[PDB]
């Protein structure tokens, strides 16, 4: 037979932070793996796609 | 995206990966087992 009823209130503003995107890197395979070498660039073609 | 993943997986069978031929039957027609196993391990590793 007991109830508690609030007689006043507080307006609280609470921050929420969410990730939405991330840095759009691109790493070119041939320039990463070989870089200017034609010898390496030809060996890397044997590994296909 | 599924069709492009399967097409890429199938086109990789044609790659050498460092073996003398990308065809398993070429290695086994051309080479005897002691040297053939060296060419086949390159294809196994690349295909795996
Ligand atoms: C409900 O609460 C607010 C505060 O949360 C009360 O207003 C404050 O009351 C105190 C004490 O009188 C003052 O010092 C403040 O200046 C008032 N304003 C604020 C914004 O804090 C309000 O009186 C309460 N009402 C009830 C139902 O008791």
């Amino acid at each position: 037979n007991s109830i508690a009823i609030p007689t006043n209130f507080t307006i609280s503003v609470t921050t929420e932070i969410l990730p939405v995107s991330m840095t759009k890197t691109s790493v070119d395979c041939t320039m990463y793996i070989c870089g200017d070498s034609t010898e390496c660039s030809n060996l890397l073609l044997q590994y296909g796609s | 995206q599924n069709a492009q993943a399967l097409n890429t997986l199938v086109k990789q069978l044609s790659s050498n990966f460092g073996a003398i031929s990308s065809v398993l039957n070429d290695i086994l027609s051309r080479l005897d087992p002691p040297e053939a196993e060296v060419q086949i391990d390159r294809l196994i590793t690349g295909r795996l």
